[PDB]
């Protein structure tokens, strides 16, 4: 031959090969280029005028990477062809809420072996939640500020007295973020029902936790069940049913001889009684007149006569009925000295009359 | 090598696992029929077995389905089966077996099988040389290869055998990891188990325990240990008083009549029943339907009870009668108890109270009763005289304060009127003298919060024995006195003097009803009812525990709730330290400090069932030119059961050196009768690839060794025999065998290899740096022996040659020191090269000569007392010629380049 | 003269849309009614509150479906069942009863990749999150991983939101670890008593080479079979290939707990193409036991030890074959599917259940009735066979006792049971009776079975039953209620009900009428038939090549796999090695134990019928109230009687 063996796509030469023309019967050794595969060197030869081929059937196949491996928590897929040789890749994909770690998600097999190392998938992460204010975290698993995963639901539960607005639980979701928001714990409140057929019987609108509202039933209807209904965190337990000038001002030791409503109107009138003993000073009819009530009355203290402050004096009740005594205001009571004793210095009259709660008591010093 | 794949190129399989592909799809395409197809690539794994595939399908309209498992068999023509065990024992000599298979309808194969090198074992493969051994596998058929390896160091390692078959473009690999376990026996010990309790164990609220190290004194040598530190919480259940049964109320449900008082006294059982049964929550039992008539009785009663409502809204016993204070405040009471029952009118309810507020109220603030009730039974305590004014407006003060949350927005007086009653309370509550009144008076007081000092102290001393306010007179008196009491403590919130009170009243055994019952029977089911309304269901749980390791920089905390109080909370710590646990909160928990350890085995950890002999030796005689092959030995096998009765059927697993075989002849004489048996199958094999062999054996005795023996012979020549062994066990147990080695030279066919307590390094290498004399030159010694990995240059004389049985010692002078590195060894001193038995020929070191000897720092062996150095494949060993031997003309070469050598080193040295 | 009725089932589940039928008999016009649900007893909330109208063109029957919140008020001091008010109001008239509830928010069903596992790998299991309908749903869920010893030692709150009713989770093994036999818990977090469980067992262990399978000649031995106990041995590789080698076969005695070894009965077979045979003698079998009497024997079973060694001496596989009783019958009878109350005069049907000794059905079984050859039926595939008795008009007990009629067998080795039937009591001793009759046949999904309603009653009140009230039980649940028009004459009426794949796996119609008879009292009598469907997927899901078959893969070669399911459904994959399964093939996940637990949840607790018409609704799972006073006793027992 006049020429040197050609240059194959996957082979290379092995000799030195510096003279021009060569003899008869000549074995030109091909060796296998990197990342190819054969059982031995390709040989060619050069006869006649030409480099045949000595080795037909022997050839240099593409060389054979391992199994790419499996990572957790991700499956892959092969890039360039279906069998593990030389020149595809394996692209590798999480799992749903599984993130890669790092910058390198391909493995190519090259004429050593699969380039770089297995992927990593992490499972995504939420921030760590704080306790809400009058509020506590029921849920999760102990560590308090620990990074949350993908799936962990969290719940919120408000401590007594306070009732939760806003969603009530939620969970990592997929991107990392809590699937709804921090919620917040308001004092328990209530606002005044509107009773279907019923018109309400209280005057205070606003109404705190475990406060009762009562109500009546228009003629006709009745009440389901339950009379009342009571302010709770969930709203009113039960719920009100039923199924077919402003309030007079308070007075001291004394209140009005009917049932308060809410709206009098000019000309109405109320009337007032104090409790036992109590004597009442005023009209004890108040009246409505323009937007405004009249003056009403109040009642005056009477007094009451301990033995045990009459026991400092040294005086009795001349009529002994107890032991103890009550004056009304304007009433008086008569007084003995006690055996061995003598009117005293600072006194006058054993017969005093009691006003407004005073009562001169006489004082015995003794004879 | 000449038509066969080179072993750089072929990739063992290595991916074997037990489950994969688990992966979720979604069919998406257009249905075709109601049913949508989706094709699926999946890439198989390297396991040459059978998949079963599961599939479960999850639709919003279809639901939850589990198909029939689909099976997909994997499988090649030509495949290695690498069998190995889960673990095996470091420093033990194991034989692995590799099973090649040829499933070819008509091709046999010519196979080279190569096991790969591993530092981390020891073989025949070396880093130098490789462990090959080319075998003919027929078709449809396969073959066993036994390797013999070592276990050097423990831990997860590898074993790689690769091969590939003659003439065609066929191969196969196969990379197997087993784990390597310490030589030691698992052990644990319990370090520490302490009771967690800081609220009663616990000083200023926190608990300290300290936890020793543990003992570890039978720890094996280089073996690592585990401390366990487990928290666990003690979950307390407080135990709540039982309520009455169910059935001992069957007799409370009356059906009210009468007049004003009689209708009240049929009306207080049944309410106070349903009020019991509701809150205990027992309608299960009683009788869910029996509820709703048990209300309309309410109602009757409550609507009867109208009827005698004065239009002062005041009640008394008859329309004419003069309205009662104590009939009144006693309705109210009911009425109060009864609102979350029935429906209620509030104008009844509170036009009785600001009744009682400003018609009968003194000044002072005392009720007072105007005209008594007609049954005077139906008061209870109040009849016993002393003491009314108190009890009285006790009474009607309580009925107030429950009446209170209904009727304060529209009575405007309440708030003043309590409080003024509230004041004569707690003006002559301590000049009190019947149990009764404290009781019923320190109740309504504690509801307002002015029952402290001593008021308490009175209210808590008038109780006899800590558990009931009792005073003479009858037994109902001092029922509704402790029911007002325990009434009182549940205001109080003093749980540490509730049970006492609440056991004796369930002791008492009294279910309302009867003649006068009245109160007793009001107060002590509201008491009770309250007393399971306070229960608290558990004793609070909350631990902080927090350890705390000198080997760890931050604390590691946690917290033990009551949610998850059971839950075991393990930390592990690899050093045996000694630390310190403080917790601290309220509840109870358990502390288990257990350290996992490898202890050293008394035991006898091989071959603890069977006795087992393996001899070989060269057979004598021989004939001419029939028999089978050239070179005959003798192996002869003895084994005896260690048991009380003769072995049941049992099994010899025979492996041959490699290139020997048995004996056709004998194996036919052993096979008939004698209680033994071979196969037709091993009798039927031909003298080549018969390299395994398995004789069943009928029974073995325990009295004795019972013994065979037959001839082997040499078909195939290698430089390197590898040992034989022989396994015996019993068919009904694999793991109590034995198994021992075989090897005509190395006795107890054991590997060269060399132990001290338990770090064992190979000596399967080269003897020495083997070369020819000629080739060396001056640059050639110059250039190794001042390479920095040579530590040591000698120029040495051979005093002593002791033989032993394992390691030949050589006993050398160090005459001159050409080169000196860790060992600071001084001319005239002696040290003792070892070397093994199979080169002690090879190296022909004979006394009283002289050797130039170099060596790595890695030679070293044993400790400064007395330090040894090993002969391995990087010891380079010369003789030295004597200076008379000098001026010969044979050994010129060797004096000159050895003189120079000598002046370069210690002149000049190493460059560097 | 109206008559309002309400029927909801016996217990009532949370998060669980439940159905309400109202009926207004014997009205006219239109009647408002409204419908709401109270707590017990505190009614403190209104869990629901539906309306509806009945009118004419109805027939005054309409229904109300609600779905009751899972509040966290119900759930008590833990131990108490809970109930709540059922309250209907029509006009005037309120009908309220006192309804069982239980905290069941549906079904968890767990899944492990494996069913055994090393120290050190990762333990990959998926929940399935559904609803009584088995549908997918949206929860979370509280998991918690206990060792053998019962110490929970990892717990989680996750959520099944966005999953599409399945949850993957894992959990590592540490390398230390306790062996033996592991559990996953589960359970919603709104219903934490039902907690369902699955097991993996931890151990040291590698994958066997080939499979060996002990298969005895017959499921049983007769205790005097002269040839004695003939037993199989089939090994083979994992990859199909047979098995040369040697087999050693040993057998044993079984006595519950007690097992005795029978060494004159070892022996020592070639295996030859993967096959063997070793028969235990009888001679043998009697020796081993020091009792001549070999009618002892019979209640105690045999196990078979096989030890199989491959001529290369590398692999060894023991398998044990246990639980083969020793029987002196080749049957066994069960009246498991029979109603046990029948009707005085009319035919009683009996659903013969005749099993194999090792549980299975038992196909083609002559079975007959005692004195009555001419009732002689033969078992269906599953193993049931019906047989139909003529009732005389009586009050005493009716004793039935079944016997096997397998010709070729001798009659001491027949099976035999005997059950009893009790008279179904009738309101004021009127003798009105109902009686519901099915073909007894395999039902499957597309089908339509005939429902025979017969009556019989006195003449004096037999033209004033116009309808029939038909309802059908399905998973514990409600599924359908209708009417059935009766002319005044017609004793029997057949209703085409249509069967579809919400009956699966079974249901029962409950049937009643009611009327003013006899001394102007006013009476109901109901009837029940239990009927089994073929148990199945309601859609379907298979696994097949999506390649040639000629072609087999390779190590590492890629596959196509065919996947054909239902549209839209979410798959999930698993591949095993068959190794393992030769290791425990126990908590593997099918179809028939999804129906099994199913089944098992049923609130219904009889196969048909009962002592009275009350007896009748309360077995079927559900509560009958009318506003005349006939209503069905409480129920307090969320599981059935014993
Ligand atoms: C480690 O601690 C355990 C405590 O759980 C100890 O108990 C052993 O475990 C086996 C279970 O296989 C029990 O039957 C015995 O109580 C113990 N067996 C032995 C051989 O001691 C034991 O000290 C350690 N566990 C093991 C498996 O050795």
């Amino acid at each position: 031959c006049n020429e040197l063996p050609p240059r194959r796509n996957t082979e290379i030469l092995t000799g030195s090969w510096s003279d021009q023309t060569y003899p008869e019967g000549t074995q030109a050794i091909y060796k296998c280029r990197p990342g190819y595969r054969s059982l031995g060197n390709v040989i060619m030869v050069c006869r006649k005028g030409e480099w045949v081929a000595l080795n037909p059937l022997r050839k240099c196949q593409k060389r054979p990477c391992g199994h790419p491996g499996d990572t957790p928590f991700g499956t892959f897929t092969l890039t360039g062809g279906n069998v593990f040789e030389y020149g595809v890749k394996a692209v590798y994909t999480c799992n749903e809420g599984y993130q890669l770690l790092g910058e390198i998600n391909y493995r190519e097999c090259d004429t050593d072996g699969w380039t770089n190392d297995i992927p990593i998938c992490e499972v995504v992460k939420c921030l760590p939640v704080t306790a809400p204010e009058n509020g506590k975290i029921v849920s999760s698993a102990m560590e308090p500020d620990r990074e949350y995963h993908f799936g962990q639901a969290v719940r919120f539960v408000c401590n007594s007295g306070y009732k939760i607005e806003g969603d009530e639980e939620m969970h990592c979701s997929d991107d990392g973020f809590w699937s709804k928001e921090k919620p917040k714990c308001v004092e328990i409140s209530c606002k005044s029902p509107d009773v279907i057929n019923g018109s309400p019987i209280s005057q205070k609108i606003i109404y705190k936790e475990n406060e009762r509202f009562q109500y009546k039933c228009n003629m006709g209807y009745e009440y389901s069940e339950r009379g009342d209904a009571v302010c709770t965190e969930s709203g009113w337990r039960p719920l009100p049913s039923c199924e077919e000038c402003g309030p007079p001002p308070p007075i001291d030791n004394g209140d009005i001889t009917s049932f308060p409503l809410s709206v009098y109107a000019p000309a109405s009138s109320v009337e007032y009684q104090c409790q036992n003993l109590y004597q009442l000073e005023g009209n004890k009819r108040i009246t409505c007149r323009n937007g405004q009530w009249s003056e009403p009355p109040k009642c005056l203290h009477p007094c009451v006569i301990s033995r045990e402050i009459m026991e400092n004096y040294n005086i009795a009740l001349r009529w002994t009925a107890k032991q103890k005594l009550y004056s009304r205001t304007g009433e008086s009571v008569e007084f003995v000295c006690k055996r061995g004793y003598r009117l005293s210095s600072r006194s006058h009259t054993l017969r005093t009359t009691c006003w407004d709660g005073k009562l001169e008591y006489p004082t015995c010093a003794k004879r | 090598d000449e038509d066969i794949i080179a072993e750089e190129n072929i990739v063992s399989r290595s991916e074997f696992p037990e489950s994969w592909l688990w992966n979720v799809e979604d069919l998406k395409e257009p249905p075709k029929n109601g049913i949508s197809t989706k094709l699926m690539n999946i890439f198989l794994k390297d396991s040459i077995t059978t998949w079963e595939i599961l599939a479960v399908s999850m639709s919003d309209k279809k639901g939850i389905c589990v198909a029939d498992p689909f099976e997909v068999t994997v499988m090649q023509d030509f495949f290695i089966d690498l069998r190995l065990p889960y673990s095996v024992v470091r420093n033990e000599q194991v034989e692995i077996r590799a099973v090649l298979y040829n499933y070819r309808q008509n091709q046999e194969l010519k196979v080279r099988v190569e096991l790969l090198h591993n530092p981390a074992f020891c073989s025949l493969a070396t880093t130098k040389r490789r462990h090959q051994q080319t075998v003919t596998i027929p078709p449809k058929s396969s073959l066993s290869v036994p390797y013999v390896i070592v276990p050097l160091k423990t831990g997860l390692q590898e074993v790689e055998v690769k091969a590939a078959v003659y003439h065609h473009f066929i191969s196969d690999g196969v990379r197997k990891s087993l784990k390597v376990v310490p030589e030691g026996i698992r052990m644990n010990k319990t370090v520490a188990v302490r009771t967690l309790d800081p609220e009663r164990l616990g000083r200023e609220g926190v608990q300290k325990e300290d936890i020793p190290p543990a003992d570890l004194s039978d720890q094996v040598p280089d073996t690592e240990s585990e401390t366990r530190i487990l928290l666990q919480g003690t979950p307390v259940a407080q135990m709540t008083e039982d309520a009455v049964d169910a059935e001992r109320l069957k007799h409370l449900i009356v059906t009210p009549s009468g007049c004003g008082e009689q209708n009240m006294i049929g009306m207080t059982p049944t309410v106070i029943a349903v009020h019991y049964l509701d809150e205990t929550e027992q309608w299960e039992k009683f009788g869910l339907e029996k509820r709703q008539g048990a209300l309309e009785l309410i109602k009757k009663g409550y609507t009867q009870q109208l009827a005698f409502r004065q239009p002062s809204s005041a009640f008394a016993a008859f329309v004419k009668r003069a309205p009662s204070t104590w009939l009144t405040a006693y309705v109210v009471k009911v009425f109060s108890l009864a609102v979350n029952l029935i429906a209620i009118d509030s104008q009844v309810l509170c036009g009785a109270v600001k009744w009682l507020i400003l018609e009968k109220q003194k000044p002072d603030g005392v009720f007072q009763e105007d005209a008594p009730v007609i049954h005077q039974e139906m008061i209870g305590g109040l009849r016993n005289n002393n003491e009314k004014d108190m009890a009285l407006t006790a009474f009607v003060l309580i009925s107030l304060q429950e009446a209170k949350d209904i009727c304060e927005e529209q009575v405007n007086s309440l708030p003043g009127s309590i409080t003024k009653a509230g004041d004569f309370l707690e003006a002559n509550y301590m000049n009190l003298q019947r149990s009764y009144t404290v009781a019923i008076a320190g109740y309504a007081l504690a509801q307002m919060g002015r029952l402290k000092g001593p008021l308490l102290n009175k209210f808590l001393t008038t109780a006899k024995d800590k558990n009931r306010w009792e005073d003479p007179g009858k037994q109902l008196y001092n029922v509704e006195a402790t029911s007002y009491a325990l009434l009182a403590l549940l205001q109080l919130k003093d749980f540490d003097f509730v049970p006492p009170v609440v056991r004796w009243l369930n002791e008492q055994r009294y279910y309302g009803g009867g003649y006068g019952s009245t109160q007793a029977t009001f107060m002590v089911f509201q008491a009770l009812a309250q007393y399971q309304k306070d229960a608290p269901d558990h004793q609070e749980l909350n631990l902080d525990v927090s350890l705390q390791l000198p080997s760890r920089s931050s604390k590691i905390t946690h917290r033990i709730h009551w949610e998850s109080a059971s839950l075991l909370r393990s930390e592990e710590t690899k050093e045996n330290e000694g630390f310190t646990v403080t917790a601290e909160g309220k509840g109870q928990g358990t502390l288990s400090v257990v350290t996992m350890y490898h202890a050293k085995a008394k035991d006898q950890l091989t071959c603890n069932k069977f006795d087992l002999k393996v001899t070989i030796k060269p057979a004598p005689e021989t004939e001419k030119r029939p028999q089978d092959a050239k070179n005959t030995m003798i192996l002869e096998i003895c084994t005896r059961y260690r048991g009380d009765q003769d072995a049941t059927m049992s099994i010899l697993d025979i492996s041959m050196m490699t290139g020997f075989a048995p004996d056709t002849d004998d194996l036919k004489q052993l096979a008939n009768g004698v209680d033994r048996y071979i196969s037709k199958y091993e009798l039927d094999k031909a003298f080549s690839d018969r390299n395994t062999l398995i004789i069943y054996l009928d029974k073995v005795s325990h009295s004795e060794d019972d013994c065979l023996a037959f001839k082997v012979h040499q078909y195939f020549n290698v430089e390197l025999i590898q040992p034989g062994a022989v396994k015996v066990y019993a068919y009904y147990n694999l793991e109590e065998s034995c198994t021992r080695f075989y090897h005509p030279e190395k006795e107890d066919g054991k590997l060269n290899k060399l132990c001290r307590d338990e770090l064992c390094r190979c000596a399967e290498e080269n003897c020495f740096i083997q070369k020819s004399d000629d080739k060396v030159t001056l640059e050639e010694r110059l250039d190794k022996a001042c390479e920095p990995g040579v530590d040591y240059v000698y120029k040495t004389r051979l005093v002593k040659v002791q033989l032993s049985n394992d390691f030949d010692e050589y006993i050398m002078a160090i005459e001159q020191t050409i080169k000196s590195g860790s060992d600071e060894v001084q001319v005239g001193q002696q040290r003792t090269f070892i070397s093994p038995i199979k080169c002690r020929e090879a190296l022909k070191l004979e006394e009283k000569k002289h050797y130039l000897m170099w060596g790595l720092s890695s030679d070293f062996w044993g400790e400064k007392p007395n330090l040894s150095y090993i002969i391995g494949k990087d010891t380079w060993v010369e003789h030295w010629p004597e200076e008379d031997e000098c001026q010969d003309e044979e050994n010129q070469k060797q004096c000159q380049d050895l003189g120079a050598f000598t002046e370069s080193m210690v002149v000049f040295g190493c460059p560097n | 003269s109206p008559m309002y009725s309400i029927i909801t089932p016996n217990i009532l589940r949370l998060e669980s849309e439940e159905t309400m039928v109202l009926e207004a008999h014997d009205a006219q016009g239109d009647v408002p009614v409204t419908v709401t649900v109270h707590d017990f007893p505190g009614k403190k909330l209104v869990l629901s509150s539906e309306k509806t109208v009945l009118t004419p063109a109805t027939n005054h029957m309409g229904n109300v479906t609600f779905t009751i919140p899972a509040n966290r008020e119900f759930k008590s001091e833990k131990g108490r069942n809970k109930f709540v008010t059922v309250q209907a109001t029509f006009g005037t008239q309120v009908v309220e009863k006192v309804v069982l509830v239980s905290l069941q928010s549906g079904y968890l069903f767990i899944q492990t990749d494996k069913t055994i596992y090393t120290p050190g790998s990762t333990v990959l299991y998926r929940i399935f999150t559904v609803n009584h309908k088995l549908l997918p749903v949206g929860r979370t869920v509280m998991v918690n991983i206990e060792n053998p010893e019962g110490i929970p030692v990892k717990q989680d709150s996750l959520s099944s939101q966005n999953q599409l009713g399945v949850l993957p989770l894992s959990w590592d093994i540490p390398e230390l670890v306790n062996m033996g036999q592991w559990k996953i818990r589960a359970y919603y977090e709104n219903s934490p008593q039902q907690v369902f469980s699955t097991e993996f067992e931890v151990k040291e262990y590698v994958l066997p080479s080939f499979e060996v399978i002990v298969e005895p000649t017959e499921k049983f031995y007769y205790i005097y079979n002269e040839k004695g106990l003939e037993v199989t041995i089939t090994a083979r590789f994992l990859y199909g290939k047979k098995v040369e080698g040697t087999a050693f076969v040993i057998f044993g005695i079984q006595d519950g707990e007690q097992r005795i070894s029978l060494p004159e009965s070892l022996k020592r077979i070639p295996i030859e193409d993967g096959s063997g045979e070793v028969v235990l003698s009888r001679k043998v079998l009697l020796d081993g036991v020091q009792n001549p009497r070999a009618e002892d024997l019979v209640g105690k079973s045999l196990y078979v030890s096989a030890t199989v060694i491959l001529h290369s001496g590398s692999d060894m596989v023991q398998a044990e074959r246990s639980g083969i009783p020793i029987v002196t019958s080749p049957y066994q009878i069960h009246f498991t599917k029979t109603p046990k109350y029948f009707k005085p005069g009319m035919p009683f049907d009996l659903m013969v259940f005749v099993t194999n000794p090792d549980g299975s059905p038992a196909y083609r079984v002559p079975v007959a009735v005692q004195g009555e050859d001419t009732v002689q039926s033969l078992t269906q595939g599953d193993g049931v066979a019906k047989l139909s008795i003529n009732t005389h008009p009586s009050q005493k007990p009716l004793s039935i006792t079944v016997r096997t009629k397998k010709q070729e067998l001798s009659e001491a080795e027949q099976a035999t049971r005997t059950m009893q039937a009790l008279p179904y009591s009738t309101v004021g001793n009127s003798n009105n009776y109902l009686h519901l009759s099915v073909l007894r046949t395999e039902l499957r999904p597309g089908e339509t079975l005939n429902v025979n309603f017969l009556l019989r009653m006195d003449r004096a009140h037999e033209a004033k039953i116009r309808y029939y009230t038909y309802l059908i039980m399905n998973k514990g649940r409600l599924l359908k209620a209708g009417r059935q028009v009766r002319e005044p004459g017609q004793d029997l009426v057949v209703l085409p009900l249509s069967i579809t794949t919400d009956f699966i796996p079974s249901f029962r119609l409950v049937a009643y009428y009611t009327l003013i008879g006899a001394s102007g009292q006013r009476e109901v009598v109901a009837d029940s038939v239990w009927v089994d469907v073929k148990d199945s997927c309601v859609g379907s899901l298979v696994v097949k090549s999506g390649q040639s078959e000629d072609r087999q893969p390779v190590p590492g070669q890629q596959m196509t796999l065919k996947i054909e399911g239902d549209h839209g459904a979410r798959v999930v994959l698993v591949a095993v090695d068959k190794g393992v399964f030769v290791l425990n093939k126990k908590n593997k996940l099918t179809q028939s134990k999804i129906w099994d637990v199913v089944e098992k949840a049923d609130i219904g607790c009889t196969p048909g019928s009962g002592k009275d018409y009350a007896g009748v609704f309360s077995d079927a799972g559900l509560t009958f109230t009318s506003s005349s006073g006939q209503q069905t006793a409480q129920r307090a027992e969320l599981q059935c009687p014993q």
